[PDB]
């Protein structure tokens, strides 16, 4: 699922 | 600081049966020497700063990784546990759980110094991974940590470890921006958002992180209204900032300050000062 990032919703 | 402060205890005391989460971030290890990376300088970070990358964030991403592995292996080698004593703050994780009000630490850090403050296994959400093995940034196969660690110690750092199925870099299982966090973060995060939905209310602590980190940053907004937060950062971040709740308390303090303030406030001095003496 879940990738790590500085960006999202 | 003060009244938002006694309301923490004021919670506590008044709730004495109830558990507390803790969220955190890097801001809780730098009174230990681990300053925050994108700012380099004098002391842990210095020889990263030399040869240093075309992005801050370079160091832990797995893009500039693949370009490059030596700035993170040099990196990686003063964050291996053992170089640090656990701060303050950490030592109050210890003592929330010896007081049996700890529910759960989740760290974005990878020093692993809630571990080594004493905290059980059980009750820490290393949420960006840790040292504990490796893994092959292509196939996914896991390697025991020994194969990177003996690497660090070669002066100097060259011929980095690969992959014995399919050659490509290997390394610890930190979770580099671009990858995928462990399975353990999203099923406890589940579990413990179920336990935070079932009168001792519970209470959750979120403690130095910018909260600009995703998908760790999406766990303030998850925590449901009534249940009440805090916020213990240098300034007011995150959900804190773009949907403020009544409820929410906001502590802008330094995390040892905090920790201070808290534990004698609290009554706790004298089991405090016992844990910080070992
Ligand atoms: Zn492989």
């Amino acid at each position: 699922t879940a990738r790590k990032s500085t960006g999202g919703k | 600081t003060e009244m938002s402060v006694r309301k923490i205890a004021a919670h506590m005391k008044s709730n004495p049966n109830a558990k507390v989460i803790f969220m955190v971030g890097a801001g809780i290890s730098t009174s230990c020497g681990i300053p925050d990376f994108r700012s380099p300088g004098t002391g842990l970070y210095h020889n990263l700063a030399r040869l240093k990358l075309p992005y801050p964030e370079a160091v832990f991403d797995v893009d500039f990784f693949q370009s490059d592995p030596l700035p993170f292996y040099t990196l990686a080698k003063e964050l291996y546990p053992g170089n640090f004593r656990p701060s303050k703050f950490h030592y109050l994780l210890k003592l929330f759980q010896d007081k049996d009000v700890l529910k759960r630490v989740y760290t974005q850090n990878i020093d692993t110094l809630e571990r080594q403050a004493g905290v059980k296994d059980d009750l820490i959400i290393e949420a960006h991974g840790s040292f504990a093995h490796c893994h092959c940034i292509g196939c996914g196969k896991v390697y025991p940590p020994q194969v990177f660690k003996s690497k660090l110690a070669e002066h100097p750092i060259k011929d980095f470890v690969k992959c014995d199925v399919c050659g490509e870099l290997v390394k610890p299982a930190i979770v580099f921006f671009g990858e995928d966090l462990p399975d353990s973060f999203s099923e406890t995060w589940l579990n413990d958002s179920e336990w935070l939905r079932e009168p001792q209310q519970p209470l959750v602590i979120v403690v130095g992180t910018s909260l600009a980190v995703y998908p760790f940053a999406s766990l303030p907004e998850e925590i449901p209204r009534k249940v009440k937060r805090v916020l213990c950062n240098l300034e007011t971040v995150g959900d804190f900032k773009a949907n403020k709740r009544p409820t929410d308390l906001i502590v802008h303090q330094y995390s040892d300050e905090f920790a201070e303030q808290l534990v004698e406030e609290l009554g706790w001095q004298e089991d405090f000062e016992k844990i910080l003496t070992a």
